[PDB]
């Protein structure tokens, strides 16, 4: 189908075919040298240059070497720099380039390739959709939003642009507005729309506006394999981990950590209170749009398995105590943090991102009335000097209707069935 | 932005190839 041979490349199609046949038979090493020979002899040939790059690409895949793949990325760029490149080849070369840049984590590099692709092919709507992803991946929601607005303005039924626009709107807290976009985009069935992120945020936006259909989408997201279940809707998962909303200390196996938290709770409390009194700016407001209303801030000692050294200056004994428990200080998918919540607070139903952690809550200052946490189908209260443990990958919700502040300490641990190499390898969240 | 208590970012991880 695709037209990849310019005028000169048609005159050497026998050589080009022989080189490509070696690659398709898995003789990567022979293929690389055959295309390098063709690039040497025919230095302007775009098909020879694309062959070289595709061979490096295959070679990176066979060796699982990022080094080899970075080489292919530049060769894909070389293709686009040659004269008289056929349009289909130009687009394949630069698209593969962007995709391999994203695979390596070079999101700003991928973005630049995508910008170029859209300038070279201004009527390809799919490339604009891909450019919007480029922007989302570097955190540029403002430009992503304009890209999908542009897409919808000429192809208003594009399902991919709809779900992504709906995702952006929801992230901006434009909750009612996001719902039709997310819903119509998933229903479009277009490639790229069957994605757990859109099921997740569509049901969430519905819950926030009181729409009872929310769990219809959770159930369809479960049926289509995005959620472990209707209640456990995390998206960065190791499958097979024991899934249970509430855990006892003995079920986790972290009995020494729990004992240390409980036996030394007043010290943990008092350092948090001192920071409240004298260094309150260390407490940062929660910034993930999780509150319906009220005041909630957190003072973080560890995130992504990394100690915040300045923060630990405010809780030095607590940080020293925690250093003996790598199951939390090395939990690169969790945090260690104080959490203060004041009256009039309601945290929406929500789920954390990963089933790879469990969350311990140690009560520090707990009003006698008004504070409770629901996880799935079971609601509990905190107690001063006592640890609660739940799996925040299950939907959970919190209320604060006391007459004074509530202070807890949150200690995240690796899910206990995760192996040592799993704990060393999983990307941090 | 990082995914601490929620799933609000488009992606929560920063991948590194193979
Ligand atoms: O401080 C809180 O009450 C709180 C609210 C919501 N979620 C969590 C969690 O640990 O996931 C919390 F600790
Ligand atoms: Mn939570």
């Amino acid at each position: 189908k695709p037209k990849l041979l310019n005028k000169f490349d048609k005159t050497i199609k026998a050589e080009l075919d022989a080189a490509e046949k070696l690659r398709k038979r898995g003789k990567i090493e022979e293929a690389v040298n055959a295309f390098k020979e063709l690039v040497r002899k025919y230095p302007q040939s775009p098909r020879a240059r694309y062959g070289k790059a595709q061979c490096e690409d295959d070679l990176a895949e066979k060796r699982r070497s990022n080094e080899v793949l970075r080489g292919a990325i530049e060769t894909y760029q070389e293709v686009a720099s040659l004269p008289d490149v056929p349009a289909d080849l130009l687009k394949l070369s630069l698209k593969r380039r962007s995709d391999r840049q994203q695979f390596l984590g070079h999101m700003r590099g991928s973005l630049l390739t995508l910008q170029r692709l859209v300038q070279l092919f201004p009527n390809d709507t799919s490339l604009k959709n891909d450019l919007g992803v480029g922007y989302l991946l570097i955190g540029d929601n403002d430009n992503a939003k304009k890209v999908y607005e542009e897409v919808l303005s000429v192809t208003p039924n594009d399902g991919f642009a709809k779900v992504h626009y709906g995702f952006i709107l929801k992230a901006q807290n434009k909750i009612a507005e996001s719902i039709p976009y997310l819903k119509e985009g998933i229903e479009s069935g277009d490639p790229g729309t069957d994605d757990g992120r859109f099921y997740f945020h569509l049901g969430d936006a519905m819950q926030r506006v009181g729409n009872k259909e929310a769990y219809k989408w959770y159930e369809l997201g479960h049926k289509r394999g995005h959620f472990a279940s209707v209640w456990q809707r995390s998206l960065y998962n190791v499958n097979g981990l024991k899934a249970q909303p509430w855990w006892t200390p003995k079920e986790t196996g972290y009995t020494e950590l729990v004992k240390s938290l409980e036996r030394n709770w007043k010290l943990i409390r008092d350092e948090g209170l001192a920071v409240m009194d004298k260094a309150k700016g260390l407490f940062l407001p929660e910034d993930e749009n999780l509150r319906e209303k009220g005041d909630w801030s957190q003072f973080t000692l560890w995130q992504q398995g990394r100690r915040n050294e300045n923060a630990c200056k405010g809780a030095p004994k607590t940080c020293t105590l925690l250093e003996k428990f790598p199951e939390t200080t090395g939990c690169r998918r969790g945090q260690i943090k104080y959490s203060i919540m004041h009256p009039g607070t309601h945290v929406w139903p929500h789920t954390g991102p990963t089933n790879c952690r469990l969350r311990m809550h140690l009560g520090l200052v707990i009003p006698k009335e008004g504070c409770k946490i629901r996880c799935a189908n079971e609601t509990k209260t905190w107690e001063e000097g006592k640890v609660l443990i739940f799996d925040d990958s299950f939907e959970h919700e919190v209320w604060q209707d006391a007459s004074s502040f509530r202070l807890i300490f949150i200690v995240d641990v690796w899910h206990p069935e995760l192996t040592p190499q799993q704990r060393r390898s999983l990307p941090a969240i | 932005g990082k995914c601490k208590d929620g799933l609000g970012e488009y992606t929560c991880t920063s991948l590194e190839g193979f």
